[PDB]
């Protein structure tokens, strides 16, 4: 039993991995992105709101 | 009333104008160092006030005071002090585009524009005590949540 | 031995990494807009393993 709750322990901590390491590689590729393109394109979402 | 407003904004006007000019005038120097340098360009309650704010040397800030008089003259309450951070370094065009966009409060309210590249293309907009947050680095954490 | 296959296959950038990069640059970086003004480099070189 210890074992196989280890084992789900392992699971959720390689998932969770998985998810951080894919929330930087989008980071890295939206900054590369904003290089290229510009922000100043998000400065016409500046009046959503305010 | 009448009479007292054009005297009260006189008044205003004339210690903004001896605070821009003599503000420098005893900057940083001490009581000792700023008495001399302390010139007939200010009214004598105004020259004390400025003799005070030297005797330590603090008389650096003493624009602000400036900034300060004018604003007393109308009850002041429109600093509406805003800060705007992108993560691009904003361009005169697009900076004044945006400082002209958010006259829903007062107009062009006091902007101290900053960059913070760490966010990804987005706008942090805090005007006084409310914050607008719609930098993409928001949402990369509101989508990371799935974590 | 289990945790280093599933690390293998997820280092493969079309079957994890790529396809996640691009779904969350369209829903969540953008409106729906995955291309803006190029990353066609970004989505490959920045993926690595």
């Amino acid at each position: 039993a210890q074992a196989e709750q280890e084992r789900i322990r392992m699971l959720s901590e390689a998932k969770s991995q998985i998810a951080d390491l894919v929330t930087l590689t989008a980071s890295r590729v939206l900054g590369a992105e904003l290089q290229a393109r510009g922000h100043d394109a998000l400065i016409a979402e500046s009046l959503a709101a305010l | 009333r009448a009479l007292a407003a054009p005297l009260v904004e006189a008044l205003l006007t004339t210690a903004a104008e001896q605070i821009r000019a003599a503000a420098p005038r005893i900057a940083g120097l001490s009581a000792s160092e700023a008495a001399a340098v302390l010139p007939a360009d200010l009214l004598p309650q105004v020259r004390n006030f400025l003799l005070t704010m030297a005797k330590e040397g603090l008389t650096g800030e003493l624009n602000a005071v400036a900034a300060a008089l004018p604003g007393y003259l109308e009850t002041g309450s429109r600093a509406v002090d805003a800060s705007v951070t992108s993560a691009i370094e904003l361009s005169a065009e697009q900076k004044e585009r945006i400082t002209r966009e958010l006259q829903q409060r007062y107009g062009d309210v006091h902007v101290t524009y900053h960059v913070d590249p760490t966010l990804i293309g987005g706008l942090i907009i805090r005007v006084g005590d409310q914050v607008l947050d719609n930098s993409l680095r928001a949402r990369l954490s509101a989508i990371q949540r799935v974590l």
